[PDB]
RNA sequence: AGCUAAAUAUUGGCGAGAGACCGAUAGCGAACAAGUAGAGUGAUCGAAAGAUGAAAAGAACUUUGAAAAGAGAGUUAAAUAGUACGUGAAAUUGCUGAAAGGGAAGCAUUGGAAAUCAGUCUUACCUGGGUGAGAUCAGUAGUCUCUCGAGACUAUGCA
RNA sequence: UUUCAAUGGCCCGUCUUGAAACACGGACCAAGGAGUCUAGCAUCUAUGCGAGUGUUUGGGUGAUGAAAACCCAUCCGCGAA
RNA sequence: AGAGCAUAGCUGUUGGGACCCGAAAGAUGGUGAGAACCAUCUAGUAGCUGGUUC
RNA sequence: UUGAGAAGCUCAGACGAGUAGGCAGGCGUGGAGGUUUGUGACGAAGCCUUGGGCGUGAGCCUGGGUCGAACAGCCUCUAGUGCAGAUCUUGGUGGAAGUAGCUCUAGCGAAACCACAGCCUGGGGAACGGGCCAGG
RNA sequence: AAACUUUCAGCAACGGAUCUCUUGGCUCUCGCAUCGAUGAAGAACGCAGCGAAAUGCGAUACGUAAUGUGAAUU
């Protein structure tokens, strides 16, 4: 069973395997470590235990060889207490007389899943900027429309037109301070 | 189209294009002769055939403010959020320019230029995890009246949210074409004089709100002797911010015989109004006065500002 | 899946048949779905489009526009609808073609042939 | 075991700078008379196994982490037990919608992301 | 259309183009180099002189086989020629650019040639693409502060 | 002296269905005009050449020019899609900016200068009290699905 | 990355011959471009069965794709007696 | 007191155009006017020449 | 003590030129079966880039720009599967050169050739020279 | 300095690679048997739409009649 299963899934083809430069990974949901190993494989180990998170609660999933042929009833889970000390005790008492390597791996996953729930709660309380995706078509359109708008704006022509218009309207005092004698005299002869 | 041969179909195109040019030329040459013979025909053609422009064919909206003064519009403004600036009280505007959390020196090189544009503006580095509403409510007790937050990411300022204190409207713009004085050809040095303000082309009612908000950032009385003018110009819903130093001189082309010369001081950039909120800015729980829809902006002739 | 060896699933042959069809075949190729009221009243799901048919645009930029079918342009697989046009540079309104599958027929241009066709496809007039 | 690189320059093909038709991808010279194959003085170096890097620090980024390619939220959750050893690298063809979902998930898992700022803007 | 130069922003510039022109690329390149930077009125006078052989266009890079003249002493070089096909095309383009500026309302007494470029058209002989940008001479506003 | 179906063959002809085939310098010479244009007295020889866009909406109008065209505009989600039309590499060319210049040169090694770039942040952890909260806590009541108790919920209380 | 300074540093491929040298090929760039398919024979390895072994000339059969897969009557090849 | 048969892969080897390319054969059938020219046999060839891809 | 991809983990010592030739392990490309409950108009593929990183290397990942409809990782199968050369084929484009030509000119306008630079005296034994060494 | 030369970068040309596409080719398999003196294959000349360097047709000249489909051709 297990040794034949491993020789197939572990060395020929597993749909859960992700090949990596230094270590292969397992996208199986029930893998405690997330790595492709002989001891980490949930497929090749008929007595397996893992800790998984379900909507904010952690559970200890266990399967035995005597339920291997019944996929619906294969895995059984118990709710792990929110007290970390008691959660370790529950793993110890549910995995009684299991190999210490497997209890070690479930206690490591319990810590990381407890840390992830802590960090998730801390991010919820914190305020962080929303990530706004950049849309290539919108960026192209607004870049070309802006170029046409800037050309059609005639900024320096409109700035100069407004400045002269308010010079004629005399928004300043009697004699302006932004003009010299020749400009003021020319303006006086024209506007009057 | 009909011809799926590439060579033939471009031979046919060149033949038709040459035929089109010849008839257009003949019509133009004969039109010139008759209009020369009778100048009145040239007057009729010029008056009737005015070239179309996107401004002329802009889609109709009733929110445009008429040039005739309106008592309902003035009644709304006389007790508005910006009323303390446009009334006889003349509340001197005090600005608080800040940035986003953990900003780079590229943001400071543009913030310093924005600090030069606005006298009586203060810059405070953003520290820790203080939010915009917390800054606004804290700055409202320090005498400040407007808060400017420059959002930057990956060493590039791209957004600007301005909040009218203490509980005034909040505006959100996305910036582009950010250029500093050193990057502008034939730039200048800006002195400490209070710049003048020019606001153009904000016809719609939503434009009045944005034009008032930008007007409220400037000291009411400018220093004319400095000859510095700050322009915010809206064209096709794009707001262009320029600062120039002007000097009146004689231009022969202009009908009045007079026309100023400009020398840019910087910074220069463009803004697009993304959202206006009632009250202090809050992207989650804020009340949306105006939110730009990029689907509606696909019309070249439809504008909101 | 198809099982008859008299029908080809080759993309080359299916595209050639569609884009090289005669006008008699193109008549059935441009069929439109009947509206719900017409579907339950004529016991017919879809019909080939005909001139003077009253249709509603369902898809595209002109979604919701109603009007008669002014001309069935078979050479381009397009429908021409009344007042569903686009402004040109010189001001002349260029008609806009809509695919027959993107419109729904709300009123049929009934004649003797169409009534016989209706009862031919199990339809009560 | 800090990261040590025996060499940082690349190995450029001989005469690749002289000729544009010749690429800079390394090609082992085969000419017997060529001085590069004979390994004379002053000539360019050749890839040798002695240049290989430490097995413990191999594939490690300058921050000590190994880049793990990620294409969806399922790939990020894989690094729950290896956040001190691996950094998530979102693929180049993952859209800006999925990139956001990946980045929030990686933040809760305590997983470093190499390109967490790509194709997105910020709005506080 | 887009030109090689960042200028030609509508406010203070005017553009003109000629593409696939039936003139030699090397002769047009030399004429463009000489008239680049000149005032528009000064450039018109110089181009008229070259037509009348009063002034010579100094062939500068493609000077192989070009005879030296004393009229090149002004430009600091020796080799010179008197092309008339290149000059005619440049004179026409300058007339177009001047007319474009008049329509734009530019100040006509301050126009200078900011950017003139010649590019090789497809081998039909060697034709030539020519593009000219004339912009107002930017003056400095006194600070007076 | 003679005839004779079937099983058999089939690069042609009339059709049909396929493909671990080629993907416009490939696959027929020919995806288009193709045994065509063209070459030769003739027998014969024989190419190159595919792609705008969803829609021509193929750029009205004003203006310069003898014209070709240009420039203001205008259409489009995009003209960095304008029929010389998807994408647009290299060789090559022009202009602009910076730097280096005296002949084996490019190149290799090491640093300087200038320009530019990368990521690494204190924030959490532990502990104490107060205030409220809720369940995986009730000297607690019910339902559902599995195998007494295991998960999921529903009320009620917050010691 | 560009450049500078100090040190070093020849143009590759082929052929030649003792290595050379020399003589050949190379203006530049893109694309194309050379141990392939098949029939025998022998070796080694793997696999199935084993004094046996080999279904596919052919027949049966295949309801959904049917040129596949599945089944094998009589011979026959090689091996052995 | 039999060890073979079948299939697959590898390697070597012998044939087929047989790693690619490079000299004219010769013959058959025509065209034009001895000689010339055209098309097929025909992938008839180079004891060699040049090249032969991470 | 968890360190059983037993094809894994671990400890120790020695060694490292290389033509012909031999033997292993890998990288990349087109297509096929399976798989990733895979990527993609919120932008696939390609292309550009003095952005960053990984591998001794073949190569691979990625940011930005451009772009507009498809594409990839892993296990296996398959082959018209990887170029700097062939006085290689096709196409494009250079210097010669605005030269030869049809004083200065006006228009039109080539081709051969091209590994690459280019001041001399001596020596570098196989020419050493132009290319090295020592000098002017 | 300037020029020229050289290098690098930006923009503009030139060129048409790459990618994606495909009413085409190629290959295999399957069914079928049908030219002509009642004028064939092929050639030429016309016709009318055209873009023909294409197609259809034959002075009844994109064909006429008949059977249809049923409102277009573009």
């Amino acid at each position: 069973q297990d040794e034949v299963i491993w020789q197939v899934v572990g060395h020929e083809f597993c749909s859960y395997r992700i090949k990596g430069e230094a270590q292969n990974f397992c996208r199986n949901e029930y893998n405690v470590t997330g790595l492709c190993n002989r001891q980490s494989c949930p497929l090749a180990n008929s007595r397996y235990a893992t800790v998984r998170e379900d909507n904010g609660k952690l559970y200890l999933y266990m399967k035995t060889i005597e339920r291997a042929h019944f996929p619906s009833k294969l895995w059984q889970r118990i709710k792990l207490s929110k007290n970390y000390a008691k959660a370790l005790e529950q793993i110890d008492q549910q995995l009684l007389y299991w190999p210490g390597r497997q209890i070690h791996r479930c206690k490591q996953r319990l810590t990381r899943l407890t840390q992830y729930l802590l960090k998730a709660r801390r991010l919820a309380l914190k305020h962080q900027p929303a990530l706004i995706p950049i849309k290539p078509k919108q960026a192209h359109r607004e870049a070309s429309r802006e170029r046409k708008a800037l050309i059609a704006a005639k900024l320096e022509k409109n700035i100069e037109k407004e400045l002269v218009k308010r010079l004629k309207s005399g928004v300043y005092g009697d004699q302006p301070l932004n003009v010299n004698e020749e400009i003021w005299n020319k303006v006086l002869a024209a506007r009057e | 189209g009909k011809i799926k041969n590439k060579i033939v179909r471009q031979q046919q195109y060149m033949k038709a294009l040459h035929q089109k040019n010849k008839d257009k030329l003949e019509r133009r040459k004969e039109r010139a002769k008759e209009e020369e013979k009778d100048p009145e025909k040239k007057r009729l053609r010029l008056s009737e055939n005015i070239p179309a422009t996107i401004e002329s064919k802009r889609v109709y909206d009733e929110t445009i403010i008429e040039d005739k003064p309106d008592e309902e519009l003035q009644a709304e403004l006389k007790d508005d959020e910006f009323s303390a600036y446009f009334s006889e009280e003349r509340k001197v505007p005090k600005l608080l320019v800040t940035t986003s959390k953990r900003a780079s020196r590229k943001c400071y090189d543009f913030a310093s230029e924005l600090l030069d544009c606005f006298p009586n503006a203060e810059f405070r580095k953003r520290t820790g995890d203080i939010e915009v509403h917390e800054i606004a409510e804290a700055a409202a007790k320090r005498g400040y009246t407007d808060l400017l937050v420059l959002n930057e990411d990956r060493k590039k300022t791209n957004a600007l949210t301005l909040v009218h204190l203490p509980n005034g409207p909040s505006f959100y713009f996305t910036l582009s074409n950010l250029q500093t004085a050193k990057e502008i050809s034939n730039h200048g040095r800006s002195t400490g004089h209070i710049p003048e303000l020019i606001i153009n082309n904000f016809s719609t009612r939503l434009g009045m709100t944005v034009a008032r908000a930008f007007q409220s950032l400037f000291i009411q009385t400018p220093q004319i002797q400095g000859r510095q003018v700050v322009t915010i110009h809206c064209q096709r819903d794009f707001l262009f911010f320029r600062r120039h130093r002007y000097a009146f001189r004689e231009k022969s082309n202009m009908p009045d015989g007079i026309g100023t010369g400009l020398q840019e001081l910087g910074p220069r950039f463009t803004m697009r109004l993304r959202m206006v909120q009632k009250g202090v800015w809050d992207r989650k729980e804020g009340e949306v006065f105006f939110e730009s829809n990029a689907g509606e902006e696909s019309d070249r002739r439809k504008f909101w500002l | 899946m198809k099982f008859s060896r008299d029908v080809t699933s080759s993309r080359r042959k299916q595209r050639k048949a569609h884009f090289g069809a005669p006008s008699s075949v193109r008549r059935v190729l441009m069929s439109a779905p009947l509206s719900k009221e017409l579907r339950e009243q004529y016991k017919i799901r879809s019909l080939p489009v005909r001139r003077d048919d009253q249709i509603t645009v369902i898809r595209g930029s002109n979604k919701g526009r109603e009007g008669k079918i002014t001309s069935v342009y078979r050479k381009k697989f397009l429908l021409l609808i009344e007042r569903v046009t686009r402004e040109k540079a010189n001001g002349a309104s260029a008609p806009v073609g809509i695919d027959a599958s993107k419109v729904v027929i709300t009123k049929l241009h009934l004649d003797k042939d169409r009534k016989d066709l209706i009862v031919r496809k199990g339809g009560k007039v | 075991v800090n990261i040590i690189k025996k060499r940082t320059k690349p190995f450029k093909r001989h005469q690749s700078d002289r000729f544009k038709r010749v690429g800079e991808s390394w090609r082992k010279p085969r000419g017997i008379d060529s001085c590069v194959r004979r390994r004379f003085r002053g000539t360019i170096s050749m890839p040798k196994i002695g240049y290989g890097n430490n097995k413990k620090t191999r594939y490690c980024m300058p921050n000590g982490l190994k880049a793990f390619l990620v294409r969806n939220v399922s790939d990020v959750e894989l690094l729950l037990m290896h956040n001190k050893t691996y950094a998530a690298e979102i693929a180049g063809n993952v859209s800006a919608r999925k990139r956001v979902e990946i980045v929030e998930k990686a933040r809760a898992l305590g997983v470093k992301v190499t390109n967490a700022g790509a194709k997105v803007r910020s709005q506080e | 259309v887009r030109y090689s130069a960042s200028p030609a922003l509508e406010t203070k510039c005017a553009k003109a183009r000629g593409a696939y022109l039936r003139t030699h690329f090397k002769n047009s390149r030399e004429v463009a180099f000489t008239i680049n930077g000149m005032s528009l009125k000064k450039a018109f006078i110089f181009l008229d002189n070259v037509k009348e052989h009063k002034q010579a266009v100094p062939f500068r890079r493609f000077n192989g086989g070009v005879g030296r003249t004393a009229q090149g002493k002004e430009f600091g070089v020796t080799q010179a020629r008197w092309p008339v096909k290149s000059v005619k095309f440049f004179y026409d383009l300058l007339k177009n650019a001047e007319a474009n500026a008049e329509a734009k309302g530019l100040d006509m007494d301050k126009l200078i040639i900011k950017h003139v470029q010649v590019n090789a058209a497809p081998k039909q002989s060697s034709p030539s693409h020519i593009e000219i940008i004339v912009a107002e001479e930017e003056e400095a506003v006194p600070k007076a502060n």
